[PDB]
């Protein structure tokens, strides 16, 4: 969390935490039920803005969808939505946490080796990502979907 | 180590879990105590150095323990026990900002038993050192934080006993 | 593969015959290969086999000769010389107090020589006579070992 | 310690390591260009105590 | 570790015996399948990825193992354990090339039951991906070297069991 | 304990999976090998006393084992060596009858390396002491029975060093 | 399995396995085989055995599907079958190894006390049992449908 | 146990020498003291209760020690102390007799450290029991003896500390 | 020792010596010189008692160095003599201690187990200790000789 | 370590004693055999190797030892064994100056038997190697000295078995 | 001591004691003597070496025993005079040994930790011990008095 990686840089030096480091952790617990009613909308669209992700991905890659496509079939197809699925949730986890530690040990770390071993093209797993940011984006109001917005292009950049 | 927060989204990622409406009332349960923990660490933190002579006044010190064949007899077993006292304030402050006892296992708890066994570090006497800086932590930081300050402190106690 | 394998058997075979005739030519007066319990430079100034060694003293030359022997074919097997530089060292210092070293030498050397009338050196006559070359050079100077 | 510059100074974690890494010993066996290695049994006179 | 002719040298030397006929011919049966082994390596080499690819999909993905609860879940343990594979893949085809399984138990199998017991890794599900990779490099391989290989697959995997 | 059977239905049931083509095809290896377990179950225990004594000959006495100084000195440390010994080679054979080598680890492993280590007992001689009684066992069960055997010695081995 | 109960008690003796249990043994790899291919069977035809038993244990006791019944309801009624599933499967499992013990372990020791709690009537799980071993049994030839009846008469009896 | 002529043996044993000129020598001068040894123990058993009374005269009661809040307040505890005492004395005195402080290890300090810790019974006022004893007994045992009862109060008390 | 055997009783029961245990220490001390010496002449005539012992054994029961026998052969014979050797020294231990706490330790606790497992035979074993107490005892004085005398018995007792 | 001289300092240091006669009397029964010490170990030092090699041809070559099978066979170990040799003259040099054993357990004896064990070094021909050093050094040092030399190879010795 | 500074130092390059470096093993053992008989000495006035410290010590810092003084008090002040007797125990300790070694181990590392959490002015125990070094040099020969001397001015230096 924010928590988490205050801490962590404080036990480091051997030191209790600094002024800087206690204002950021009482701005962001303010921003608490801001960004859990983020994730509740989110949560509340998930299946709505997996589709449309799934749709954004194939009308610009129609070839993974193709014959030598990684994703092609009806049951790789499937697996393809699932991971999207899989994603849009660990974006609900770090806007909750404030940052990125929960995102990145369960599915970033290791994932251009799973991946590659899978055959697949790590750069349209980022685009599905970017289609997600698109549908989840169109329903948060401005500043609640920048503060979304900011997780989805990590995962995005990750994959990179 | 893991938090309030982190407790929570690791026990639903085992499951694969959206956040649900448990989950999202136990993160409430934590954001809503967070201002009052944030102000008492900086009491604990500007305050520590007397906590830890107080705590020692009332405990320790004036005793057969700081006596020769004391386990806190000579200037170096004086240091190394204040420098210990130090420890456990300092990771009872962390464990009670991150509102959850999961560091004080990994950092400090960890085989800390057998090692106090095998220098024969008196167990029971470093117990009634930590519980007199709970006492006096209490006082410090006030109504608002005295329950949540305590219960890592008696955690670090019953962790050795 | 092959090779080593037929040439260590060779050694192998007939080694007494050149261990006896190291062991005849330092040892002067008796028979040394006697002894020796299978049998159950300047450079000589010949030991006797009685008189200037004994029969305890005769029975440590008396193995080595062959243990000297014996480990050339481990050797060869493996890659290098490793098992003989290694066991030969520093062998230096704790046979001279009773062992002339340059005596010592003419075995190893006369060794070396009648191990290869065995081999008709089409590369494995060359073989023995590397690996029996090293307990030599490494063993001399006397400075530069241990 | 403290924190002197961009900091992580006289850390805990960070002390540990430049005491090890600026030690005697430290460079003497691998001292500036090597990366350290086990000088275990074959490598050195291992200590029994 | 040890190889067909080292551990021909060390069994001998053990009872102070130059090498005779029954050494010599075990040298031989090793040499004269030499050649083999190495192209057999060749080809486990230059295709490690694939066979690690179609082991997995075989016998560990699209599964509960890859799942929420499933110790291959996370992109983190996902990547530990085809690593793993490769770690087994690389050795057995060391043991191999050696004719010899002492490398396996050295380097290997020397304590890591209690490690995955200690982790919670499933054996079980182990094996059947070191079974997997097998089957894949005895088709690779090829008749003159399908047996050998497999043996050592097989050491590795009754080594866990 | 398991074994092979319960090794399989432990595995499916905390799936909840009826037994399926896989795990039949598990059983059948077991089923298809067993009558040739009992077999080599049978020379064994009647063979006992003298694969410990030629294990005893070829890997222990006669050294400085057995001498003052030496852990195995007093009649009462040789008895209660070669008490070991039996122990090794009666529960190796429950372990190949099972086909299962988890009574190895449950009964005789668990804490023992540590035990060893407390009382002085030499461990490289012990597993000398157990590849010894593997050596005589694996010509005394012949061709249909070595391989299988022979595993759960050398997991008993590999489980102390 | 026959192997498990021949071994402990071999053991709890500390001696190595007499004639007399190193036969049982013999007897149960040839019975395996046949023992392997009756759950098998009896593992392909499982949604009709639980349903055909279903209809069977409501028609003989209406009382457990009525207003104060422990499986009163659809759902109430869905665990039942369920809980039904449950035994067949230890009942194949039992049947495969030749010894009843993992389904002991796994579904009759603590039943009483988890039944009682649920207020579940116990003899009348144990109708849904002997319900069950009239449909298998129709489905199994003479000698194989002997051999299954034994392990259901066991469940049977375990629930008393 | 041992003693002095028991540990010579066994010191002999473990190398299998036969008692030798140096090995000879120790034992006499064992044998040499052994009659004022006997004499020392026959005074201390006899005075036994009467050391007990000033030695915790001198070093125990009158104080915090056995006033509340203090380890020996309550009948109970100073039983426990007085009995502990009677410990100390009488076991000395074996070791003084055996002239080998190996049952003062094996039956009084293992462990004993820790207990005391556990209970939170005051370790240097403990020894101060001990040194007064040892004060008592080098007045009643005379020149003959006193050094030698002496060594083995200081190694019970070095044992603690 | 004497020592040992009567402190045990002391810390035992918590307690200083008896007058009795130390009037018996002090007896056994003064028989201190004599023990010494009964050892020193069985030390000094080691290498006869046990050859003479051997013969002594062999033609009372011979059948042990024969086709069939434990002790058949040059180097199966230096093992038997060696273990007439090994008990021959416990003795000189067991008469300098006046008791058998250092002869049980060593060389009677598991003594059945090593020699059943040996299958050297023990009874003739027995009988071979026996002779060498006709031996020694012939170079002892009367008093001495029965003093020593106890403990080939013990060990002759022991054994069997 | 410690000394004679610092093994009183700190037997009064931990009762926080300034010294008295009885620590003063030890401390003279140091000094005046302090010179002694001195000569001592100028002579085994300058004659080191001497010992050695006459220790070894006492009790360790020409037998089983150096020949194949044997644990001081190959010039590598022959060489490791004499290093040993050389370890232990040296410290017992040490100890015998210092007057003190505690450095032949906290720099020698701490380990070396498990260590002997694991490698299979025997420990009654080492032991052997030290009594027949001790036999040397007695000789060369001198009435003197002979006695005070002696007990540090005896504890070394008795350190082992 | 001068030993301990010297065996440990010589063999950290594995070798015998140098011909020079017995030498200092030398000096050290007739110093000992003289050394032994100066801390006797010292022992002996130890109570009045103490209590006239203690006075010249509150003359030249009274603000020590004051309303806000750390040995303000008759039981504050006990313990201050207790710690003087410390040190001089240790100052007997050093000049014994001809080296400071176990004094330091004893009493200097770990000094300012401990009086720090105590609150003790640390300069003004260097203070009492030159007033302890005034009384006991007046109680010695001037060559022991300057022997003495250095002892009390590492103490004195090492409170700094
Ligand atoms: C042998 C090594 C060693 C030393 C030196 C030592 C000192 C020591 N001094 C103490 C207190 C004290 N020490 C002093 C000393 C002084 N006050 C002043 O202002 C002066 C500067 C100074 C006298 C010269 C005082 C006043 C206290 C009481 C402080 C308190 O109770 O808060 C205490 C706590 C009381 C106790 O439990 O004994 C210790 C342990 N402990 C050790 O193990
Ligand atoms: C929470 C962390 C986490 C992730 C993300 C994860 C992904 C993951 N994706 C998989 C397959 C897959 N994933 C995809 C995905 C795609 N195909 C494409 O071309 C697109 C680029 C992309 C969709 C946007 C496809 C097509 C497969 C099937 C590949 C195969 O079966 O060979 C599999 C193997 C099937 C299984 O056993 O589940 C895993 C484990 N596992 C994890 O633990
Ligand atoms: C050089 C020889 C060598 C081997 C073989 C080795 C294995 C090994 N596997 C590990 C963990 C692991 N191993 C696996 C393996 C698997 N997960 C599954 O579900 C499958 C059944 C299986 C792959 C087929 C996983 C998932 C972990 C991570 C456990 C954790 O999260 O801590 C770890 C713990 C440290 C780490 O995480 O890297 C070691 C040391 N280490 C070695 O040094
Ligand atoms: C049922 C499973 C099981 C095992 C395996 C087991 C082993 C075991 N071995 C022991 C001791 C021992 N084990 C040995 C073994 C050996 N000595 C040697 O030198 C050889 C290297 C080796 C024989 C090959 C010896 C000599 C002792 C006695 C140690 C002592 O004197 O205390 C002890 C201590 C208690 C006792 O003395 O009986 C246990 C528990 N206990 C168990 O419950
Ligand atoms: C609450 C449990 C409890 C009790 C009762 C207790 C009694 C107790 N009585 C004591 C002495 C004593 N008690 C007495 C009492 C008596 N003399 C007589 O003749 C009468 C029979 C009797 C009065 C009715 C006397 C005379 C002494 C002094 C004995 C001495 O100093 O040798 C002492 C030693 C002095 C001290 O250090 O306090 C203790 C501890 N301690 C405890 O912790
Ligand atoms: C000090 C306590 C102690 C004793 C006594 C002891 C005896 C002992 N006797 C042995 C063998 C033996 N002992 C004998 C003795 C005899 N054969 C006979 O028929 C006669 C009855 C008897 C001679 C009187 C024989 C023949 C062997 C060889 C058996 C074999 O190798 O199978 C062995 C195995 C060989 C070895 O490694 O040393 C031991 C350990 N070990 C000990 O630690
Ligand atoms: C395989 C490599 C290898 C070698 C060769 C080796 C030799 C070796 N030679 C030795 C002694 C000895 N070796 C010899 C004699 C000789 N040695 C010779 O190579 C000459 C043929 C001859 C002198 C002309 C003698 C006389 C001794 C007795 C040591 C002494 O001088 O006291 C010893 C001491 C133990 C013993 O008595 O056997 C070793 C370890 N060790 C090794 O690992
Ligand atoms: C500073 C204190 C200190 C000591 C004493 C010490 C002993 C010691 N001896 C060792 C090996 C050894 N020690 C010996 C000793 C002997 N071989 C025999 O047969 C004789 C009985 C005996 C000589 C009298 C041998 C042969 C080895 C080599 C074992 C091997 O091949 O691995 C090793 C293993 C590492 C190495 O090989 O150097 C250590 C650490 N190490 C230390 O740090």
């Amino acid at each position: 969390s924010v928590l988490t990686k205050a801490i962590v840089n404080a036990d480091a030096e051997a030191r209790y935490l600094s002024p800087g480091e206690l204002d950021r952790i009482k701005s962001f617990v303010a921003s608490g039920e801001r960004r859990l009613r983020i994730a509740q909308t989110l949560t509340e669209a998930r299946e709505r803005i997996v589709k449309q992700a799934g749709d954004q991905l194939f009308q610009i890659r129609p070839d993974v969808v193709s014959p030598g496509g990684n994703a092609y079939g009806e049951k790789m197809t499937a697996l393809c939505l699932r991971d999207l699925d899989y994603y849009l949730r660990l974006v609900t986890y770090g806007i909750v946490a404030g940052d990125v530690t929960p995102i990145e040990e369960i599915g970033i770390i290791g994932v251009k080796e799973m991946y590659n071993s899978l055959q697949t093209p790590i750069p349209a797993v980022a685009e599905g990502v970017r289609a997600m940011k698109n549908v989840a984006t169109s329903l948060l109001s401005g500043d609640d979907a920048a503060e979304a917005g900011f997780y989805f292009d990590y995962l995005v950049g990750a994959m990179q | 180590m893991q938090d309030a927060i982190t407790a929570v989204i690791n026990n639903y990622d085992v499951q694969g879990k959206y956040l649900d409406g448990a989950a999202l009332d136990k993160l409430k349960a934590y954001f809503t105590t967070g201002a009052v923990r944030v102000r008492a660490a900086a009491v604990i933190s500007s305050n520590a150095t007397t906590i830890i002579k107080e705590a020692a006044a009332k405990a320790l010190i004036y005793s057969d323990l700081t006596r020769p064949g004391g386990n806190m007899y000579t200037t170096r077993r004086y240091a190394a026990c204040i420098r210990d006292m130090d420890y456990f304030l300092r990771y009872a402050t962390y464990a009670m900002l991150a509102g959850d006892p999961s560091i004080l296992d990994e950092r400090v708890l960890n085989g800390l038993k057998e090692t106090y066994n095998s220098l024969g570090v008196p167990i029971a006497a470093t117990v009634g050192g930590i519980q007199a800086m709970k006492e006096v932590v209490g006082g410090l930081v006030g109504p608002d934080a005295a329950k949540e300050a305590s219960i890592y402190f008696d955690y670090l106690s019953s962790g050795l006993s | 593969g092959q090779r080593r394998i037929a040439i260590v058997a060779k050694l192998t075979e007939n080694a007494e015959m050149i261990v006896s005739r190291a062991a005849n030519r330092i040892f002067v007066g008796g028979s040394p290969m006697a002894y020796s319990e299978r049998q159950k430079v300047p450079p000589d100034f010949e030991p006797i086999n009685i008189a200037r060694y004994g029969p305890e003293r005769m029975q440590k030359s008396i193995r080595d000769l062959d243990w000297f022997l014996r480990y050339t074919t481990y050797a060869i097997l493996a890659g290098d010389p490793s098992i003989l530089e290694a066991n030969c060292l520093g062998l230096r210092e704790i046979l001279e107090k009773s062992c002339s070293i340059s005596a010592t030498i003419v075995a190893l050397l006369e060794m070396r020589k009648n191990a290869a009338r065995l081999f008709k050196d089409e590369a494995d006559s060359k073989l023995v006579s590397s690996y029996i070359s090293v307990v030599i050079r490494a063993l001399d100077a006397d400075r530069s070992d241990a | 310690i403290v924190r002197g510059q961009s900091s992580m100074p006289s850390g805990g974690l960070y002390a540990l390591i430049d005491a090890l890494i600026d030690s005697e010993e430290y460079t003497s066996i691998f001292g500036e260009d090597t990366v350290p290695y086990l000088r275990n049994l074959g490598v050195e006179a291992q200590p029994s105590w």
